[PDB]
RNA sequence: UGUACAACGGGGUAUUGUAAGCAGUAGAGUAGCGUUACGAUCUGCUGAGAUUAAGCCUUUGUUGUCUGAUUUGU
RNA sequence: GAAUGUUACCGCAAUAGUAAUUGAACUUAGUACGAGAGGAACAGUUCAUUCGGAUAAUUGGUUUUUGCGGCUGUCUGAUCAGGCAUUGCCGCGAAGCUACCAUCCGCUGGAUUAUGGCUGAACGCCUCUAAGUCAGAAUCCAUGCUAGAACGCGGUGAUUUC
RNA sequence: GUGAACAGCCUCUAGUUGAUAGAAUAAUGUAGAUAAGGGAAGUCGGCAAAAUAGAUCCGUAACUUCGGGAUAAGGAUUGGC
């Protein structure tokens, strides 16, 4: 018998999973992703709905606490020479 | 000297150490390769496996003995509510490995979601993103640049969803959180994805459809200490053996001085991590479907919960997803349900699944009746009606 | 067997086996027959002329309803009396 | 596909429910549960045992001929499918169902019937009876009475 | 469950039906050719003393006597007196097939029932002459 | 599968292991077969080989004709007591366990088959369907 | 201080197999004067009665409860 | 399970382990091949053996559910309702547990070995080899699966009024 | 009282209620049970368990020191009224 890592048995399993497998795998996520739009459009005239009765540079720190907290732990891990990268 | 009769060991070793697992949700350690061509789509959804039920297959397989015939088949229920989309997590890649750069958070978060942060929520002031929902106004800056960040560096997107638990019949009101990986287009368009769908319901027959096979992640139903003849399957000694019989009789005969890693020892049985792929979705029925648990053979109008309800667990209300045979874990238990890493190139998998018939008798004794109707009408009339 | 191996091959190929019917309309081939309605087989219902027999049953239903198929006080006692007589009968046996 | 009656106690047998035990004449007897299965093993006779159809029919505890118990029968002729002859059984048989669970009602009603004059003669007996605990029961009310009055 | 009725009741060592015993009591040419039968050695009494009613063989005519002067061949004969429980009778029950079970009763009643009767009466003074 | 018998089988629960004693259902004089070996069964260590309805095994005859006795011959299980699952939605057990005396080719010695005969077995060995009288 | 929780109760869903009591003209016969008395059992009220979470489902009802202790800081 | 502000959630992956295996069947086909007698394989499909991981819808086993009913002996004056008989005994028995006695699931990329080659010297022939290079084993390393360094790490929330 | 019975089981008179306790119910044990189909295939070895068992009736071989073997073997029955 051929194992599963056999190359023949491999080889035989790719040619046909370049047809009709993966037709079928396309033709799936197609209709998943037009299912998914339409959930999206339902909720949004659901929300219209509801609101009718109502009615860039990355650079630089994240944040002045993400300034703040990196400063001192760099600074931590110089005084305690606990650092990976740094002397 | 050698072993005079050669048999396998027993046990995988694969599967060790048989500890019990870090989490009650069982981690998801591989997502399928991103196809940057197709459109934007969740790898994995969530939710809490309901029972187990009987089913009637019109079996269409050419070549088999069961071709153009009836099987009767068992199948496991998953009630899956839609999940909330809550935040986003970008991913880049370093010579160690994945790095998670940045998470981005909704401005609204339920507290069925807020619970999760909390382990005393009752006496909690319930400041969970507080200070965070605060970032989202003039203009949301900040926020907007993390989503550039996330834009410019990230190479792998997940979002941040829970689920809705306070639709199961669960005693538990604290949601589960988890990551998603989103596998469709460029990173930009994820996170576009991601943004705009921040707040909003995802359905589970907008993730999976029916006839296709889909993978069960779940932690196994707990067992505590176990012996090794349960644990490992090992042939009992023979009758008033001293120092009992369900041992192994002999741990270590040879020269190591040492009890080796793959011989038996007793110890804790399940709750550990199972991964089990390739289960077939016999059904995604819908939870305002009146018939849901209805076929084109049975024209009987009953949804798919039995009579009684399932046992430990309660009604199904909500959508579910029906997959033939069993998954890890024990009813209630939250499970992960993945796409297929590979495409499948078994005709099981081409194969269409067509249901005669849905057993909804009761799973609390020997259930004759599949409704209520049914049994009253069998019965006929009682004491108490007249 | 050509049609086998144009369309799939030997065990691949799967035959409609609807397609030979011989009925009134050929829109009925590909009709799903139900099997359960209710906890009955609708197999021993299926019967020609069965239009006629619910027929009859509806004249016999009509006949018994005419007749008056489906429809306190005792000599010498008043309904307040029975009333009594049986509330002071339960207060006797608790 | 087909729902069997179980031979014991004439009970629904669903696909993948109860056992079946083949004899050496061919004879399938097929039963819902284990409870039916041992009792048939154990060789009772179902038309004794009080819980059965077999000894409801044969005691009269149930209606056993009617004329909207005639409807169902095992087809060894079969028929050409027709679309509307199926919708027409498909509303028959609701409608028959109907008629057989009022005439059923009916049956069990009639049978019932004379119930509550032997409880209100009971009633009356037993009161007849027992004049002391009237008396208790007198002055226990009395009581009450006086304590609500106060 | 329980060991006695494991033990009594196992597969097998099951017995012959009331159905099948009613239906070799039925006709006389049954009852004939199970009170002649070849002399079987696999047979207590080489085959020969056979209750027809108990499906039982006996090793000696003594044994049968007092076999038939017994409650269980009583308790086995008034088992045999009515409808034997077919599966028509269950189906009747559930409400299917009603005028077949009704129409095998009335056969029943009508000519198996007399003829059975006096098929087991002229096997009872047989044996009482016999014995 | 065995030779001579028509397709793939799927698994039946095993009901005879090696030691049992079937009835014989045929007409070639044997009554009772003693199974000593079970063809087409795997290999565990301390694991009895088993069949099932619709196996082959190698039986010897212990009751009936002497001729047939002291021999070693093939036969074909047609009942068995121990119940087993259809895919129709029932588990069904028979009386008995029943076999017939064949050959290697699958053929019957025998020109008949008493009582009922497994739907199983029929289907998978031709001659079993041509000589039983009785199919469930 | 609430789709709040708990203890009961209600409704389903299951298990068993027809409760206590009363009555009959059903009851092998026997004793006394067709009747009465005893009488295994049988029949009716009665798929009745009992149990149903302790690791079943659900709840427009009743009654209560919502509180103490310890520690943690860049 | 202490400690490196506290506490909480979501994650990364060094390292360690690793798993699937064999047989039969349809078709190819009574085809190639063959006086005959006989008689394959690749490609396309269907089941099973051994092993492994789960699972309890169904069937079966189990019963202190002492849930329901019954039986013997004795005791509470009898009925009712019950005690004891070191779980008294018998039948059924949900729930739970559990069975190749039950059901489900167990894959796909690079580099190679033997060997078959290409270009090509050594050696003005030749040469698969020396430089270079194409394929090719159930092999190796990975994908996938299990654990997660309790002294490996990242992202994120909240951060005390006597 | 049951029963052949100073047996086993239950009760009257009399006498005890003593033996460190409480809370949970993992593995392995000690003591006791049940198990589908097959029925000794297990093991040096049917070790251990299971099966049998009271009473009444029918019937009971080789051998023998004629006294036995013998409850040989093999069959049927058992309640209540
Ligand atoms: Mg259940
Ligand atoms: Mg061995
Ligand atoms: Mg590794
Ligand atoms: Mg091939
Ligand atoms: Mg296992
Ligand atoms: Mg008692
Ligand atoms: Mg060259
Ligand atoms: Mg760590
Ligand atoms: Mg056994
Ligand atoms: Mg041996
Ligand atoms: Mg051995
Ligand atoms: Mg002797
Ligand atoms: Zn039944
Ligand atoms: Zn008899």
């Amino acid at each position: 018998a051929k194992s599963l890592r056999a190359s023949s048995h491999l080889n035989a399993k790719s040619v046909k999973r370049r047809g009709v497998f993966q037709k079928a795998v396309d033709a799936r996520e197609q209709r998943i992703s037009d299912k998914l739009k339409e959930d999206l459009l339902k909720q949004k005239l659901e929300d219209l709905k509801k609101k009718e009765e109502q009615g860039i540079s990355t650079s630089g720190w994240r944040d002045g606490r993400h300034h703040t907290y990196k400063k001192a732990k760099l600074m931590k891990q110089s005084k305690k020479k606990t650092s990976f990268t740094r002397f | 000297s050698h072993r005079k009769y050669e048999a396998p060991r027993h046990g995988h070793l694969g599967f060790l150490p048989r500890k019990r697992a870090a989490s009650i949700r069982a981690r998801v350690k591989a997502f399928p390769k991103d196809d940057r061509s197709k459109p934007v789509a969740l790898t994995s959804f969530l939710g809490y496996k309901a029972g187990m039920t009987t089913i009637v297959r019109d079996l269409d397989r050419p070549g088999s003995k069961f071709h153009k015939r009836e099987v009767v088949e068992a199948v496991t229920v998953v009630d899956t509510p839609p999940v909330v989309v809550v935040g986003v997590v970008g991913y880049v890649e370093t010579p160690r490995g994945l790095r998670s750069l940045t998470t981005v958070w909704a401005e609204h978060l339920s507290d069925e979601v807020k619970r999760r942060f909390y382990k005393n929520w009752y006496k909690s002031k319930k400041k969970a993103f507080t200070k965070y929902s605060a970032k989202y106004a003039q203009d949301g800056a900040g926020i907007e640049r993390e989503l550039a960040r996330i834009k410019k560096y990230a190479s792998v997107v997940r979002v941040l969803v829970h689920t809705q638990i306070r639709k199961t019949p669960l005693a538990q009101k604290k949601a589960h959180l988890a990551e998603i990986q989103l596998n469709g287009g460029s990173i930009s368009e994820k996170v576009d994805w991601a943004r705009e769908h921040f707040e909003k319901t995802v359905a589970v027959d907008s993730v999976f459809e029916q006839n296709e096979m889909i993978d069960a992640i779940a932690v196994t139903k707990g067992h505590g200490f176990e012996g090794v003849t349960h644990r490992w399957g090992t042939k009992k000694l023979p009758r008033k053996t001293h120092r009992g019989l369900r041992k192994v009789a002999c741990i270590g005969a040879w020269h190591p001085a040492h009890v080796m890693w793959s011989v038996a020892r007793a110890g804790q049985r399940g709750y550990h991590s199972r991964t089990s792929i390739n289960h077939k979705i016999y059904r995604v029925g819908k939870g305002d479907d009146e018939a849901n648990g209805a076929t084109s053979f049975d024209r009987t109008k009953k949804t798919i919960t039995p009579m009684g309800g399932f046992v430990h667990y309660g009604e199904i209300k909500n959508d579910f997803i029906m997959v033939k045979g069993c998954i890890p874990g024990n009813r209630k238990r939250i499970v992960t349900l993945r796409k297929s890493l590979y495409t499948n190139t078994s005709r099981k998998a081409l194969e269409e699944v067509s249901l005669k018939w849905i057993d909804t008798a009761s799973k609390f004794g020997k259930g004759r009746f599949q409704t209520p109707a049914e049994k009253h009408a069998f019965m006929g009339t009682l004491k108490k009606d007249l | 067997r050509d049609i086998e191996a144009e369309n799939g091959g030997a065990g691949v190929f799967n035959v409609n086996l609807k397609d030979k019917y011989l009925l009134e309309d050929d829109e009925w081939k590909n009709d799903i027959m139900p099997e359960i309605l209710d906890g009955k087989n609708v197999y021993d219902f299926l019967d020609p002329e069965i239009a006629a027999k619910l027929q009859a049953l509806e004249e016999e239903e009509e006949k018994l309803e005419n007749e008056g198929f489906y429809n306190e006080i005792y000599d010498g006692f008043e309904a307040s009396e029975v009333d009594d007589i049986k509330e002071k009968a339960a207060w006797i046996r608790n | 596909m087909r729902i069997y009656q179980c031979h014991f106690c004439s009970s629904p047998c669903y696909p993948g429910h109860g056992i079946m035990f083949v004899r050496n004449d061919a004879k399938e007897f097929r039963f819902c549960r284990s409870k039916c299965h041992k009792a048939f093993k154990q060789r009772r006779n179902p038309r004794k045992l009080k819980w059965t159809k077999a000894f409801r029919k044969a005691a009269g505890k149930e209606l056993a001929v009617d004329s909207t118990l005639t409807f169902a029968q095992r087809r060894n002729v079969p028929v050409r499918y027709n679309r509307e002859l199926v919708a027409t059984t498909l509303k028959a048989m609701a409608r028959i169902e109907e008629i057989r669970q009022k005439r059923e009602r009916a049956f069990y009603k009639n049978r019932m019937r004379g119930n509550k004059e032997k409880d209100f003669l009971r009633d009356k007996k037993l009161v007849e009876s027992n004049p002391e605990l009237l008396r208790i029961r007198e002055v226990e009310i009395a009581r009450k009475l006086a304590k609500e009055q106060e | 469950m329980g060991r006695y009725s494991v033990k009594r009741y196992k597969t097998k060592r099951r017995t012959r039906d009331l159905d099948l015993i009613y239906n070799d009591l039925s006709t006389k040419e049954s009852v004939q050719k199970l009170l002649n039968q070849p002399l079987d050695e696999t047979k207590p009494g080489l085959g020969q003393h056979y209750c027809i009613h108990c499906a039982k063989y006996m090793e000696t005519a003594i044994a049968l006597k007092t076999h038939l002067k017994g409650k269980v061949h009583k308790r086995r004969v008034k088992e045999l007196r009515g409808v034997p429980y077919t599966q028509e009778v269950s189906d009747a029950a559930a409400g299917y097939n009603l005028n077949k079970f009704l129409n095998r009763v009335q056969e029943i009643t009508q000519s198996v029932g007399p003829e059975k009767e006096s098929n087991e009466a002229l096997l009872k003074e047989h044996l009482d002459s016999t014995l | 599968s065995g030779n001579g018998a028509q397709g793939t089988k799927f698994r039946i629960s095993l009901g005879l292991p090696v030691g049992a004693i079937m009835n014989c259902a045929d007409n070639s004089g044997a009554r009772n077969l003693y199974i000593i070996a079970v063809k087409g069964s795997g290999s565990r260590l301390n694991r009895l080989p088993a069949a099932s309805l619709g196996d082959m095994v190698m039986a010897t005859v212990k009751k009936g004709k002497p001729e047939l006795r002291k021999k070693v011959m093939p036969a074909i299980v047609v009942r068995q007591a121990k119940s087993w699952r259809r895919r129709d939605g029932v588990f069904l057990y028979f009386e008995d366990n029943a076999g017939v005396i064949a050959n290697p080719k699958g053929e019957m010695k025998g020109s008949a088959i008493t009582g009922p005969v497994g739907k199983e077995c029929a289907d998978l060995w031709p001659r079993v369907a041509s000589n039983s009288g009785v199919v469930v």
